[PDB]
């Protein structure tokens, strides 16, 4: 029996908070199909391959064979419409400066090699290393992956250099440690945490990226959503082909014997029941294709809103940017696809307060105004939400309403006030 | 058959006289005079498409053959997608206009002509970055766009016995 | 700009097309049309030459109920997204980046359209953008001074605080910034007097 997980009580109670001390800074992969193979299927030639008597046939079913064309042709342009709408978001094409002062953090593996024919980055190298004549043909992607490349590459600048700025108007450009301090601001903490650990933090995210390029150097089944989509596209197809084995009723299933062995008449009897089944086996091979494609299509509109919101924005969303709070994300691109490595913050080593929702100083109720009440056993602070920032309670920290008879839990202390000591001495 | 006849390094046994593909056709044969083994395969094939600006604008076109090279077929330009016949190629890239694949988009332009080009991305922006600067903002602009969005079809109901047995 | 709508239009137009012209192909029949095999032939024969129709209309009308099937799970995927931005752009204000519209968004506009809707997106675009230094920190005595709501800026001689999204240049006050240690953490921290009223 599986199990579910492991059980964990949380230590509730009315009056206990625990409050990290500390973070780590996670940088999670998450891979997303935009595009799948652009197939085209010469209806008449599958059917009837290189035959007159078995064209002239297939003229008695109608139009079937052209709506099968359109269906697929719609296919293969809304994959290069997928592939527009998730990389074509950036207006211009923005390159990093030579200067790679981005406050301690490396970006080296994720931005492109120039000694590479085509400009990819480390990762986007590993991921395309891991992801591996009867009428059926495959036409090119408008876009070639080298383009792709430089749509990542310069999202990844714009982002790097301006931070979201880019994706609401003229790429503004910041110091990327003032960018963390603003992402930080975004999460709830304060930004003197950001500078106050920017080394410690820098590391944090370099070591991310390094396990990021061991686990894809690694472990060869991690581009898994993709390699299921080609071996989905496969199967169809070498279904399909083999297809065309099939009597159906026929004394063979190869159009050429049939009209060399037979007269016309007779002949007729054979190609009537091949066209039959090789119709029958392309009808199902283009709705297949059809639902496949639109579950394709999700994948690269769920794809293209990722990257507005995590790569050209810091999300508020819950686990829409990876697990934890979103600081930023950046694409690398992979074979029919996009992978997102989402740089969150997650809170690390919880420490347990006692903790009132107000505080009683002159028959006064105090609260704070941003921030919650803690003690350390003898002594009350009031610190930031999501990081252990003690802080002397004082008139400036708090706010008050009102009087201490109504708040369920009001603890009696001292609210310092600033301007006492000025105005005695 | 038909098809085209190559000589094959395929190793037949003695008592093998032709090999067949997935698709049970005849993929290699054995000459029945000189025993030799022949691989056939399919001469050529592949779809037309006719890259035109609008009747309104020209009836000049061009046309692609798909995935055909430039010698089974003015101007003939390679491109990874097909051969392409009446479109003028330029070392210039501008937006993609008319795509035709693999980075290559046509376009009726300056007379006039259809030419093929590497589209282009957008314009290279190098960002002043640096570690003390910071550009603000010190005006606006206040910005209406609009978005499109489908909403609904038509629902239409099908009498199956009329349509099939119509009275 | 209507493209998105009238291409819908055609389609359904299209498909009806194709099922109506459907209605005249043989399908190895002598006839298109059941009224001349019925008013030539006697039932037993006209039997033979009626199967072959009602097989070949049977399969174009299960082909073009599976395309409105699936045209309409596409329609219903657009309709949600539309029900979706109409609630947090239109009755909202969306966070959301480029889900209303290119910018800032400010509100949303719905117009109806034949079988769509149209938002007008009214965002807010940054303009006209000047070059500062800049710190993220600045020491008066001895004390890190971090600014409350905004970015500290310099126009070349003197130091300001300013709002981040368009430039309102402030003297730099402890009611615009707070402090957090010393001087001897931030890398980039620039001394300059912080006002106290
Ligand atoms: C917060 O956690 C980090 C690790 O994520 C701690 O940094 C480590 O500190 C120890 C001892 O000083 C060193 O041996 C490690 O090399 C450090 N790791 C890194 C990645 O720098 C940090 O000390 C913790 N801070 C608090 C207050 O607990
Ligand atoms: C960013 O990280 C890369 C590797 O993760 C660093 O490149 C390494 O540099 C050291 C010494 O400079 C070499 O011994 C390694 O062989 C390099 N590895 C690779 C994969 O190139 C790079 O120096 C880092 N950037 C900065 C500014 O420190
Ligand atoms: C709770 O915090 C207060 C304030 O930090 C602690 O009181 C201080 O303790 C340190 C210990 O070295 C002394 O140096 C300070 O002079 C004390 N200040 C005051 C105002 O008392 C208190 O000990 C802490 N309590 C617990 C249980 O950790
Ligand atoms: C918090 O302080 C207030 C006042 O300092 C306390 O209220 C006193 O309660 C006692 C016991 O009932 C009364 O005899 C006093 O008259 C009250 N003082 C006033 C000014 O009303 C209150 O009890 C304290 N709370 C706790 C939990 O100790
Ligand atoms: C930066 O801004 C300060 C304050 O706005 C400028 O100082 C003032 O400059 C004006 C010039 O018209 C003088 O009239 C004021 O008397 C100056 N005030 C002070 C307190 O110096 C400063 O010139 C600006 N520097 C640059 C390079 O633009
Ligand atoms: C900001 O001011 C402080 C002090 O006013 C400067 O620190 C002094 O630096 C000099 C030269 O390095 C030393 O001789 C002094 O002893 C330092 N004084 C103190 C109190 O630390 C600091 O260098 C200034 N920063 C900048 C960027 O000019
Ligand atoms: C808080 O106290 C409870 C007491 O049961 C303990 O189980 C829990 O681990 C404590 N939390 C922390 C963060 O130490
Ligand atoms: C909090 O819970 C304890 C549990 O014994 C109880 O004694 C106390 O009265 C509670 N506090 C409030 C404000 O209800
Ligand atoms: C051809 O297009 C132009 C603009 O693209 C338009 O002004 C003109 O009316 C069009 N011609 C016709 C016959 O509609
Ligand atoms: C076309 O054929 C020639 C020689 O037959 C060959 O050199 C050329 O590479 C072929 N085209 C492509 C695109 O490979
Ligand atoms: C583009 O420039 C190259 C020179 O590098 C030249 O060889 C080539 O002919 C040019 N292309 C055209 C279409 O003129
Ligand atoms: C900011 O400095 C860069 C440095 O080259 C310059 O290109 C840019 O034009 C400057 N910004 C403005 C608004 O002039
Ligand atoms: C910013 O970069 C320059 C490189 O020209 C360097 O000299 C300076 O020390 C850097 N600033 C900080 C605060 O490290």
């Amino acid at each position: 029996t599986m199990s579910l997980g492991v059980e964990n009580s949380v230590a509730y109670s009315n009056n206990s908070i625990a409050i990290p001390t500390n973070f780590t800074i996670s940088v999670t992969t998450e891979i997303l199909p935009v595009s799948m193979t652009k197939t085209s299927v010469d209806c008449t030639m599958y059917i009837c391959g290189d035959s007159t008597e078995c064209s002239n046939l297939l003229l008695q079913y109608g139009s079937f064979c052209t709506q099968l064309n359109r269906a697929l042709t719609g296919i293969a342009v809304e994959q290069d419409k997928n592939t527009q709408e998730v990389f074509a978001q950036v207006k211009q094409i923005y390159k990093t400066p030579p200067i790679k002062d981005f406050g301690g953090f490396n970006f080296s593996q994720i931005l492109p090699d120039p000694s590479k024919p085509s400009k990819r980055s480390f990762i986007e190298d590993l991921l395309f290393n891991k992801v591996t004549f009867n009428g059926l043909t495959v036409l090119p992607p408008l876009l070639t992956d080298e383009m792709i490349a430089q749509y990542t590459s310069a999202l990844l600048a714009g982002t790097i250099t301006s931070g979201w700025t880019f994706g609401a108007g003229a790429a503004l450009q910041i110091p990327f440690a003032m960018q963390m301090a603003y992402r930080f601001n975004g999460i709830g903490v304060t930004q003197n945490v950001l500078y106050e650990n920017q080394k410690l933090i820098a590391n944090q995210f370099n070591s991310a990226i390094g396990k990021i390029q061991d686990s894809l150097s690694s472990t060869a089944s991690a581009l898994g959503k993709l390699q299921d989509v080609v071996n989905q596209n496969a199967q169809a197809l070498n279904t399909l082909v083999k297809q065309l084995s099939s009597n159906f009723g026929a004394i063979s299933s190869v159009l050429n014997d049939i009209l060399s062995r037979l007269d016309p008449p007779e002949a007729e009897v054979q190609i009537d029941r091949l066209i039959t089944g090789r119709l029958q086996s392309l009808q199902t091979y283009v709705t297949q294709q059809l639902i496949r494609a639109a579950e394709i299509r999700a994948s690269a509109n769920l794809a293209a809103t990722k990257m507005s919101e995590c790569v050209l924005g810091q999300s508020k969303r819950v686990d829409f940017c990876g697990k934890g709070y979103h600081l930023m994300s950046f694409p690398q691109s992979a074979p029919h696809g996009v992978v997102f490595l989402h740089v969150t913050y997650v809170p690390a080593q919880e420490k347990n307060f006692t903790t009132a929702p107000a505080i009683c100083h002159d028959g006064k109720a105090h609260f704070p105004r941003e921030g919650v009440f803690v003690s350390n056993g003898t002594h009350w602070f009031v610190t930031q939400r999501n990081f252990y920032e003690p802080q002397i309670i004082t008139t400036d920290n708090t706010f008050v309403s009102g009087n201490c008879d109504v708040v369920i839990g009001i603890v009696n202390n001292t609210v310092y006030d600033p301007l006492q000591p000025e105005l005695d001495s | 058959g038909t098809g085209v006849l190559t000589e094959s390094n395929k190793k037949f046994l003695p008592f093998q006289q032709f090999g067949r593909d997935i698709a049970d056709t005849t993929d290699a044969v054995r000459d029945p005079q000189t025993l030799e083994i022949l691989d056939i395969t399919p001469c050529s094939f592949g779809g037309v498409s006719v890259i035109t600006p609008g009747t309104n604008t020209s009836n000049q076109v061009a046309v692609l053959y798909q995935g055909v090279n430039c010698t089974e077929v003015s101007n003939v330009f390679q491109t990874r997608a097909g051969c392409l016949i009446g479109a003028e190629h330029v070392n210039n890239s501008y937006e993609c206009d008319i795509p035709i694949g693999a980075g290559i988009c046509a376009s009726y332009q300056t007379s006039q002509s259809i030419i093929a080009y590497t589209m282009s991305l957008g314009v290279e922006n190098s960002v002043a970055y640096s570690n003390n600067s910071i550009a603000i903002p010190t005006n606006f602009t206040i910005s209406v766009t609009t978005e499109i969005l489908p909403v609904s079809m038509t629902k239409t109901s099908v009498d199956c016995t009329m349509y099939i047995c119509g009275d």
